[PDB]
């Protein structure tokens, strides 16, 4: 449980860096009312179809920078 | 640029094309690493793209803005543009060169070493390290 917290909190820490907010708004669909009433308990023990989903956007679209989008792509491998 | 996006925010400017390309292309997988960087934009790497792009008028200006501190160098871009690109003091280039060797050449962001390189001359072995991406 500590590493699985570990992991969402990491990926925050990407988010953080940048232009997370534009993708956010375009891509939420129907599933979106599900996204918004995500506690932060749903990511500790993980809801993790969209947020492969997500993930893929962020990499896919330049917003991932340099260090960060190679993160990603290893964590789509490793836990994904 | 002219396909999707945003259609880029602001206006078609050269300038920001360039922006575009470096980050929407590949310098970010998903954002980072070694460039300097200042309010979200590699500024050497824009000088390098704009001075390969031919624009070389919107590189100096970009360095003007710059906020930076190698500004003798600033001085040397401009005269490099305002002449007919064989910028050639019989003054001041030797002392770039010096610059070059003790400061720069060992150590620095990739795009700043090209700048400072393509634009001086500098150093005749020839290379760039880091990014030299295609043919």
């Amino acid at each position: 449980l500590v590493r699985k917290s570990y992991q969402a909190l990491a990926l925050w820490k990407l988010l953080c860096e940048h232009q997370f907010t534009i993708i956010v708004a375009e891509l939420q669909k129907e599933l979106q009312e599900q996204l918004k009433i995500t506690t932060f308990k749903d990511l500790v023990i993980r809801d993790k179809e969209l947020t492969g989903a997500l993930i893929a956007s962020l990499i896919n679209c330049y917003i991932r920078d340099n260090a960060a989008v190679d993160g990603i792509s290893l964590h789509l491998q490793d836990i994904c | 640029v002219f396909g999707n996006l945003h259609q880029l925010g602001g206006v078609p400017g050269t300038y920001q094309l360039v922006r575009s390309f470096l980050n929407i292309k590949l310098p970010a997988p998903l954002p980072g690493l070694q460039d300097g960087e200042v309010e979200g934009h590699p500024v050497w790497a824009l000088i390098y793209y704009c001075m390969r792009c031919g624009d070389l008028l919107a590189a100096s200006q970009v360095v003007n803005r710059a906020q930076h501190q190698l500004g003798e160098f600033k001085t040397w871009f401009q005269e490099y543009m305002n002449s007919k690109d064989r910028r050639l003091s019989p003054a001041t280039e030797n002392k770039l060169r010096l610059h070059y060797r003790r400061a720069l050449r060992n150590n620095t962001d990739p795009y700043k070493r090209a700048v400072y390189c393509i634009i001086g001359r500098c150093d005749v072995t020839d290379n760039q390290s880091e990014v030299a991406d295609k043919t």
